[PDB]
């Protein structure tokens, strides 16, 4: 009954870690005491339950706010003027001074400025006034109260599902992909055909009349008969004005690529039919698996004839069906993998080709957006790495994959790490050494001698894919061959005047400092691979530690002898490819910022002078554009900007205090904790006072663990801080 | 020149900074006397 | 403008999730 | 599997694992891992020799 | 030409970029009177400068935008000698490097010491093997096909998977 | 599907897969399956090039047949396939 | 309405919390 | 507490014993050995978990092992 | 020997030190270490501090079996002292004789010890954890 009733170890524990254990074992739910398969699973599958209810309660509290002391009705009329509002600030620490500078947008009390896009996203949706946004979140609170009761009721006893329905993986995935990917996608493209395109085009399409109003003025009488292009026929205007009647089309279902030209995003009838086609592949997907009615597929024998001849891949993937559909880590590692890689896509694609109304105009938007997502980006595929270590060293059965596809990934192993250590090695040299190069040519005063590779291969992809400025001529530059021919009719015309032009994000002009890096791009991304792999690969045993699986996942040491065995659990592989994690994404954000910044603000030859040795991006980004941010307030006054500095340098102490548990270990601080403890004791007065746990030092791996997450917090903080201020103040 | 000394000098340390040092003045000659090469 | 009406109603909506919150908590403690 | 014989280790915790060794001396009965390998390739720890049984050593050439 | 880069011969912020390097030499060069060891100095730098500048207009470098030389490097035998052929140096190097190490090696390996052999070296045959790798394409092939060069890996120590 | 109730399909120890594996084909002779991998092969490239080399695509030219018909490209692969697996199981 | 920042704010991140942690700190001190 | 194991790789050379700092591991007669004694932990509830016996193990890998478990006022060596 | 002690032996001669035991020895367990010297002399205290060994019987205090086990060691390896002994003495008065359980020193061994904590296999063939997944066991 003592806190960690999961962990009796720990409910033994007579010192002050077991708090600290008690709370990070938390959720870790296979280790914990007296479990089963069948509860575990059912525990999970609550607490997913719970994680659902919280994520529409959050998308409810936006709602809610933006529509309650948000200007959603202000912003509306003038979205590229006004500035949206998040939220009312309630802060009786706040100066008059900061109350005049916090009292913004339009309103006459303070607010903090929307930074997140949704008013961008609701306003593209088809929502107009504060009473929309009010029943969203209405409805989203509902939802969230339906999925709490939902996973109260799956734990009780005649609710309770059973292991063979939890590993029933065809119909689970059947469903997923008819369901949850295509009849949502169908849905979500119906909503667009019937609420987003009308309102585009000035029509107030709410829950009392769209079943009166037709979408299209034809109805469905072309759907039946076929005639499917009348549903293309009078597309929107290059002239049409979003949100009002003047210049609009008809069309419900168009192909027009390019962007609408007022509002620089996708047209919504292009993305309805994207939504319509791509669920329509999806419902067809969703019909692969066997479930109940014999026609369809067996995915274990599936992977068990997947076997080359002559024995290529050794048994081929034999095994492979038992052991995902077995362990839990798998699933989640695989799972994290494809939606870290589903997150760079994203932050990748919204800045080439916004789609929100105004958006590529809100230039601080963009830049959190990506920023965002491509951090969730860099800790899910750590994540799906730690989980396949964990997976290696908890659940992995080599009897069940003798001689298998994932079995000789063990088998050569010592190949994989020792090319991932030369690529890593190769790429970090020539990288440094070129830009190192490159600073002391300029340095010098002879910035002639710089050692200035032109990507050409990229070049090439933009000329393919439409640009015309490098004149290489090829595919879709050139107007003649098949690829531009054949696609002439449907979205060239539009594509090739958006990518031509020069006034948009889609496929920027890139230099020497695109190839630099982007090379160092490639370091990064290698060699937190190599970590991360050399971590899953090492997790069962290695020559320093053969029996590493006997210790498990995360464990301090093996102690001093045979040299010592520091870091050597692979967990600590993954607290040290968190650091490469946060250094790759640090530098793919302050390539994407700064290239950006220099664009928008139509100098990129600053980029294209400065980005190709260190100190221009030392000088030209860092420097130049951290003095509005750090002069949010001074000696002199304050700004709105003051909660940004105030906030970059609190993101700053953190990561210096990370340091601290990095640097300086457990011994030090026991030993002190022992005089602190004999100080507390032999004091009078204050020794009837007396502690219930012992007071110890942190644990070696809770330490690594503490200073970390000081580490990964600070940076963001530092980040956020610099990349939204530095914007609002530059534009 | 002892075969004591010879061994020192043929000992590793050393003779990485004889290389090395060869080496750093190969490449500095040939920048003087064919400066400026960023091309061939 | 939302209404005093309207945001009271949302809080009864949101004290009514949070009831059934404790109960989830409580199912998934035992 | 002889002494003053090269064997190929097939331990596979071992630090010499599928590497050569000079075999010093087999003992009587007793001892499961009566062979007495030497190494000149010392391990983390730092010995250069280890005892090993007969099926955990394959000869690759004799005396 | 290529890349939408034009040839640094006829660049026009080329050009001004050599004449801006001009301009500031001889800018600094008033401090210094005619005849010294600083003048006689500048006077050399500002022709090496000059000299630097036209070798790079010669030579066929295309400049950008910036007025910088930009090097392509994509295999087209026009810009060969960007990176082909000092690609093909430096592999050459290297080579003789790595195979001088690892002939010294198997040659210390035989040794009764090698362990004391691998910090001094025995310079009389290290001299050697460092000259005989100047054939190492000829020579790691011959290993290659004699099977002397990649050990079987049923002989290479390896962790527990 | 469960895991007891699937095939033994796998083939490492032999030199072609059995003909479990074509599931609902596992009986048609590799003399149909290759005649229908070709006519599929043929008339999906034609519907493919009739619908975007010979002629350009567009709202108003996109045919629903040669859509259709294009689909039996990757049928026609996975036809040549069967025909090769069942011409080795001797069927 | 504007009454209800100042009522819910303190009261939800004032006294909420500092009741949460007593309970939890009373909690785990049981036994 | 941690748990200490002892593998028939023991080749009873009696240093983890004297190694030990917290008389955990002790010599007992044995067959296997040529020594005739291999080392046993009987009081493992003492052991704090230095690995002194790991490091002074000379066995290609070690004969005597710890795996760090549920820890307790002896295991964490706390004089209060 | 026995689970007894004197409880009356004199001490070394200390001056005191703020490294001894701190209202956890008399409330969960202390322990006690006693030995016998040839003449009266100096010695370092586990807790800092030198003290001066009496002639003949010396019983001392300590907080941690590791700490009488480090004055055993220094006892042992510069004064030759081998009759000492160590105790565990519980609130409730209760002693416990640890250290030489059977008389002689653990390093050498005795023909009645049974074997505790030992494995009839090599280290590198242990059971892989997903074999003892969901199982109180352990690969060990
Ligand atoms: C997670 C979503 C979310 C977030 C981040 C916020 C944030 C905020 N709300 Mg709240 N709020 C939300 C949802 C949310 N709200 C919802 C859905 C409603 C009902 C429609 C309200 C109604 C509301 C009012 C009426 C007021 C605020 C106010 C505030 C501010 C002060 C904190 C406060 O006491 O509010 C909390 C107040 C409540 C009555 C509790 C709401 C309960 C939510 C739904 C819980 C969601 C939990 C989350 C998903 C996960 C657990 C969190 C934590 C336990 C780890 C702050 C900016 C004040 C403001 O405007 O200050 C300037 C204010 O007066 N909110
Ligand atoms: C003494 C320093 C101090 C303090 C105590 C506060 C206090 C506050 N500020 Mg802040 N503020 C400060 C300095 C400070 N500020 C400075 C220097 C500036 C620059 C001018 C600002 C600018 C500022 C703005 C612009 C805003 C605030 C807000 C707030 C309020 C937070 C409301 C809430 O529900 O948060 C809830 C708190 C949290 C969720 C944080 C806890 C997260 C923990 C660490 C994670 C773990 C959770 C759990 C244990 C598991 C609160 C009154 C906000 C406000 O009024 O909202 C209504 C707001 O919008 N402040
Ligand atoms: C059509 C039927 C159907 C549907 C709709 C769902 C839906 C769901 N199931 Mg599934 N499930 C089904 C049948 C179905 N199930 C069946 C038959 C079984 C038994 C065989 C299961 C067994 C099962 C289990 C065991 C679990 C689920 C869970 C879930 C949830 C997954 C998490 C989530 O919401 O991701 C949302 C994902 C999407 C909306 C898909 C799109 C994702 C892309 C990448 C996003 C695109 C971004 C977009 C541009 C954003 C714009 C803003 C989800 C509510 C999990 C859960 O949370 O349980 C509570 C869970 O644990 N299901
Ligand atoms: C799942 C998504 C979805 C939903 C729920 C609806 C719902 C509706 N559509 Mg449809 N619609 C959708 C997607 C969707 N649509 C898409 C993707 C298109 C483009 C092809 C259309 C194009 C369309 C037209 C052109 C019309 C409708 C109409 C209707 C009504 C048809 C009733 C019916 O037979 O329902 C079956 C389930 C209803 C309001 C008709 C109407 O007048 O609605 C008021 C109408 O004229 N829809
Ligand atoms: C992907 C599906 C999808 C999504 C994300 C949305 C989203 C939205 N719709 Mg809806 N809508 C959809 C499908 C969808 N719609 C379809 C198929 C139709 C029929 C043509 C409509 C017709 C429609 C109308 C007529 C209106 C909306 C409106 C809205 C907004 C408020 C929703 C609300 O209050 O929900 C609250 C309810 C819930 C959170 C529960 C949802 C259902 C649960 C999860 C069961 C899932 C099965 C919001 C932007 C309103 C608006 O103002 O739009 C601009 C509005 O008036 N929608
Ligand atoms: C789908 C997502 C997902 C899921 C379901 C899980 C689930 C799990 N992970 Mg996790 N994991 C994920 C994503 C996920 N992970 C990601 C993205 C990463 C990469 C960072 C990891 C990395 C990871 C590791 C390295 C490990 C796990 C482990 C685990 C297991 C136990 C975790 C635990 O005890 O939590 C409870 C944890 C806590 C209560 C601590 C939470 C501390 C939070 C994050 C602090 C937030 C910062 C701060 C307070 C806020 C500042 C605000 C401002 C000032 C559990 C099965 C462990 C395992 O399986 O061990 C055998 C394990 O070792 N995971
Ligand atoms: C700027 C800081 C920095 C630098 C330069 C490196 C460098 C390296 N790390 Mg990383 N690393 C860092 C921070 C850094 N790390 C941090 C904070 C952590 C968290 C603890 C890690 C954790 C870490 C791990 C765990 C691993 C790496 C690896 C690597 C290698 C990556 C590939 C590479 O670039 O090789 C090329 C090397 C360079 C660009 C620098 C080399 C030195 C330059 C060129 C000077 C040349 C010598 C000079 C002439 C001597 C003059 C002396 C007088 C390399 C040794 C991986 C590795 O070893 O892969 C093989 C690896 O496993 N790092
Ligand atoms: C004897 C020379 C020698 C040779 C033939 C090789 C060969 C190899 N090394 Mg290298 N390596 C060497 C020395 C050598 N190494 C030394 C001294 C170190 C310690 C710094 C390393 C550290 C090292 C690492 C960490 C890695 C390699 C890797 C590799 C492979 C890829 C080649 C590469 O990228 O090299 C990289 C070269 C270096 C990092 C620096 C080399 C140092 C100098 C310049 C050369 C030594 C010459 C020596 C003094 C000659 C004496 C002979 C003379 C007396 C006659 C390859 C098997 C990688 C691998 O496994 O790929 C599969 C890899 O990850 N090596
Ligand atoms: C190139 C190497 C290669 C070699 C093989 C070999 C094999 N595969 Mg195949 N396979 C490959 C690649 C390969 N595969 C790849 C890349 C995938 C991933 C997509 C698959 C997926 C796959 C599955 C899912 C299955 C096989 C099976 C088999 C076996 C029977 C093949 C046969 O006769 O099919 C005969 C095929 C036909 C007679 C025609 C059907 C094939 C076409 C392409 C279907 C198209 C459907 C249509 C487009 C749907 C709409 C699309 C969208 C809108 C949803 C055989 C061992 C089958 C088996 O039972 O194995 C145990 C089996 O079930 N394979
Ligand atoms: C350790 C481990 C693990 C983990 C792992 C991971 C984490 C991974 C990741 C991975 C990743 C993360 C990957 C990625 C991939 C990708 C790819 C593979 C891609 C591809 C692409 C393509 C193919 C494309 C193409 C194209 C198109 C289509 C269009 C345009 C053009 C182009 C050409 C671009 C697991 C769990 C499994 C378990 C076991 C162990
Ligand atoms: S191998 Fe280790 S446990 Fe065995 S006798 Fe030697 S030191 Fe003691």
């Amino acid at each position: 009954t003592k806190f960690p009733k999961f962990s009796q170890a720990l409910a033994q524990d007579p010192a002050t870690r077991r708090i600290w254990y008690g709370i990070a074992t938390a959720h870790d739910l296979e280790s914990h005491d007296g479990m089963t398969e069948e509860n575990l699973y059912q525990k999970i599958f609550a607490s997913h339950f719970g994680h659902l209810a919280i994520i529409f309660l959050w998308t409810s509290g936006n709602l809610f706010h933006v529509a309650w002391q948000g200007n959603f009705q202000q912003w509306v009329l003038n979205p590229l003027k006004v500035k949206p509002i998040a939220h009312a600030i309630w802060d009786p620490h706040f100066g008059q001074s900061a109350i005049k500078a916090f009292t913004r947008g339009g309103v006459s009390y303070p607010v903090n400025i929307a930074t997140s896009g949704v008013y961008h996203w609701w306003y593209t949706v088809g929502m107009r006034t504060n009473e929309d946004l009010y029943f969203g979140a209405l409805g989203l609170l509902v939802l969230s109260t339906t999925l709490l009761f939902a996973g109260w009721l799956h734990l009780q006893p005649k609710f309770r599902p059973g292991i063979a329905w939890f590993k029933n993986n065809e119909s689970r995935l059947n469903h997923h992909l008819s369901g949850l990917f295509g009849v949502s996608s169908l849905a979500w493209s119906g909503h667009l055909i019937h609420v987003a395109i009308p309102e585009s085009r000035g029509q107030h399409i709410r829950w009392n009349n769209f079943t009166s109003t037709l979408p299209h003025p034809e109805g469905l009488t072309p759907f039946f008969t076929g005639n499917w292009g009348l549903y293309a026929e009078n597309p929107d205007t290059a002239q049409h004005i979003f949100g009002t009647s003047e210049g609009a089309g008809t069309a419900i279902l168009t192909f027009l690529g390019g962007f609408h030209p007022q509002t620089q995003s996708m047209w919504l009838t292009d993305i309805a039919h994207h939504h319509l086609a791509i669920a329509v592949v999806f419902i067809f997907a969703g019909h692969m698996y066997r479930t109940n009615w014999g026609i369809g597929h067996s995915m274990k024998e599936i992977l068990d004839a997947h076997v080359p001849p002559k024995g290529r891949l050794g048994a081929g993937h034999r095994g492979l069906f038992e052991t995902i559909t077995d362990s839990l880590h798998m699933q989640l590692g695989l799972a994290l993998a494809s939606l870290g890689v589903a997150t760079s896509l994203v932050a990748q694609h919204m800045y080439a080709l916004p789609s929100y109304a105004f958006m590529a105009k809100d230039y601080v938007t963009q830049a959190a957006l990506y920023t965002h997502h491509q951090y969730i980006a860099g800790f899910l595929m750590v994540g799906a790495f730690a989980h396949g270590a964990i997976f290696f060293v908890r659940d992995y059965d080599p009897e069940v994959n003798k001689d298998n596809v994932l079995a000789r990934m063990l088998q050569h192993k010592e190949a994989i790490i020792s090319h991932l250590s030369w690529v890593s090695l190769f790429l970090g040299f020539h990288t440094l050494g070129l830009y190192i190069h490159n600073d002391v040519c300029v340095a010098f005063g002879t910035p002639e001698k710089q050692i200035l590779f032109e990507p050409v291969f990229a070049q090439f992809i933009q000329a393919a894919s439409g640009k015309a400025l490098y004149g290489f001529d090829v595919l879709l530059s050139s107007s003649t061959s098949a690829a531009s021919v054949a696609s002439s009719k449907i979205w060239l015309p539009g594509w090739m005047e958006a990518i031509n032009s020069g006034k948009n994000s889609l496929f920027l002009t890139i230099g020497p400092g695109d190839f630099l890096v982007h090379h160092a791009i490639a370091l990064g991304l290698h060699t937190t691979t190599l970590i991360l792999v050399k971590g899953a690969l090492d997790a069962r045993g290695s020559k320093l530690m053969p029996d590493k699986k006997d210790f498990g996942y995360s464990f301090p040491c093996d102690g001093p002898g045979r040299g010592g065995t520091c870091d050597i659990s692979a967990w600590d592989a993954f607290y040290l490819a968190m650091f490469w994690m946060l250094n790759t994404i640090s530098w793919v954000t302050f390539y994407w910022h700064w290239k950006h910044l220099t664009v928008w603000g139509g100098n990129a030859a600053a980029f294209n002078e400065s980005s190709t040795y260190i100190m221009g991006w030392l000088r030209d980004y860092l420097w130049l554009n951290s003095s509005p941010l750090i002069n949010g307030y001074n000696a002199f006054g304050m700004n709105a900007q003051a909660v940004w500095a105030w906030m970059f340098l609190f993101g700053h102490l953190i990561w210096a205090t990370g340091f601290m548990f990095l640097i300086s270990w457990r011994g030090y601080w026991q030993e002190l904790i022992e005089t602190l403890v004999w100080a507390h004791e032999r004091t009078p007065i204050a020794n009837l006072v007396k502690w219930r746990d012992k007071p110890v030092a942190l644990s070696i791996v809770q330490a690594r663990l503490v200073g970390l997450a000081h580490f990964t917090v600070g940076f963001i903080f530092t980040f956020a801080p610099f990349v939204i201020a530095s914007t609002t103040g530059k534009f | 020149m002892s075969k004591d000394l010879l061994k020192y000098l043929s000992t590793a340390p050393v003779l990485l900074t004889a290389w090395m040092s060869l080496t750093a003045g190969m490449i500095i000659e040939i920048q003087r006397f064919f400066p400026d090469s960023l091309s061939f | 403008m939302i209404t005093d009406s309207q945001i009271f109603f949302a809080l009864c909506i949101a004290l009514t999730a949070a009831v059934l919150a404790i109960g989830l908590g409580r199912q998934l403690y035992v | 599997i002889e002494r003053g014989s090269k064997v190929r280790v097939l331990r596979p915790e071992s630090y010499w694992f599928q590497e050569c060794g000079s075999v010093a001396t087999i003992a009587k009965g007793g001892d499961r891992y009566p062979v007495v390998v030497r190494f000149e390739k010392v391990n983390y720890a730092g010995v250069a020799t280890n005892n090993f049984a007969l099926d955990e050593l394959g000869e690759v050439e004799a005396p | 030409d290529v890349s939408g880069l034009t040839p640094c011969k006829d660049s026009a912020v080329f050009k001004k970029r050599l004449d801006g390097s001009v301009k500031k030499l001889q800018a600094r060069l008033a401090n210094y009177t005619e005849g010294t060891p600083a003048y006689l100095a500048l006077e050399q730098q500002i022709d090496q400068t000059k000299a630097r500048f036209a070798k790079y207009g010669d030579k066929g470098l295309l400049c950008g935008a910036d007025g910088l030389p930009h090097l392509i490097a994509d295999g087209r035998p026009d810009h060969a000698g960007e990176f082909v052929i000092p690609a093909f140096g430096f592999l050459y190097i290297a080579g003789w490097i790595g195979w001088a190490g690892r002939s010294y090696l198997q040659f210390s390996k035989k040794t009764d010491k090698p362990n004391e052999n691998e910090i001094i070296i025995n310079v009389p045959v290290a001299l050697g093997m460092m000259s005989g790798a100047f054939l190492w394409p000829l020579a790691a092939w011959k290993e290659l096909i004699n099977g002397q060069l990649l050990v079987p890996g049923d002989e290479v120590t390896v962790s527990p998977r | 599907v469960d895991r007891s109730e699937a095939a033994d399909t796998w083939w490492g120890d032999k030199d072609y897969p059995p003909s479990i594996v074509l599931g609902i084909g596992k009986d048609v002779p590799s003399s149909i399956f290759g005649v229908t991998s070709g006519l599929a092969f043929a008339i999906g490239v034609y519907c493919v090039a009739q619908s975007n080399l010979v002629n350009i695509l567009s709202g108003s030219t996109v045919n629903g047949f040669y859509v259709a018909g294009a689909l039996l490209v990757p049928y026609s692969w996975g036809l040549h396939v069967a025909a090769w697996i069942q011409k080795q199981n001797g069927k | 309405a504007s009454f209800l920042p100042s009522i819910l704010t303190p009261v939800v991140t004032l006294v909420f919390p500092g009741l949460m942690f007593a309970l939890f700190f009373v909690l785990i001190e049981q036994e | 507490s941690h748990s200490v194991r002892v593998y028939d790789t023991c080749i009873g050379c009696t240093q983890c014993v004297r190694a030990c700092p917290c008389d955990v591991l002790e010599m007992v007669p044995w067959d296997g050995c040529k020594a005739g004694q291999i080392a046993s932990a009987p009081r493992a509830e003492d052991c704090i978990g230095c690995k002194r016996c790991e490091t002074a193990c000379p066995t290609d890998f070690l004969s005597v092992r710890v795996y760090l478990g549920s820890e307790t006022t002896r295991s964490l060596g706390l004089t209060y | 020997t026995s689970d007894v002690l004197n409880l009356q032996i004199p001490t070394p001669t200390f001056g005191g030190s703020t490294g001894g035991w701190l209202r956890a020895a008399e409330i969960e367990e202390k322990y006690a270490i006693t030995w016998t010297s040839k003449k009266e002399q100096i010695f370092e205290m586990p807790t800092s501090g030198a003290a001066i060994m009496q002639k003949g019987e010396n019983l001392l205090y300590l907080a941690k079996k590791e700490q009488c086990l480090a004055l055993s060691t220094q006892l042992r390896t510069l004064f030759k002292i081998s009759d000492y002994k160590i105790y565990r003495i519980f609130p409730n008065s209760e002693v416990q004789y640890l250290h030489p359980k059977d008389g002689v020193f653990p390093e050498k061994l005795n023909e009645g010890r049974i074997g505790v904590g030992n494995v009839g296999y090599s280290i590198g063939k242990n059971p892989n954890p997903v074999n003892v997944k969901f199982t109180g066991k352990n690969t060990f």
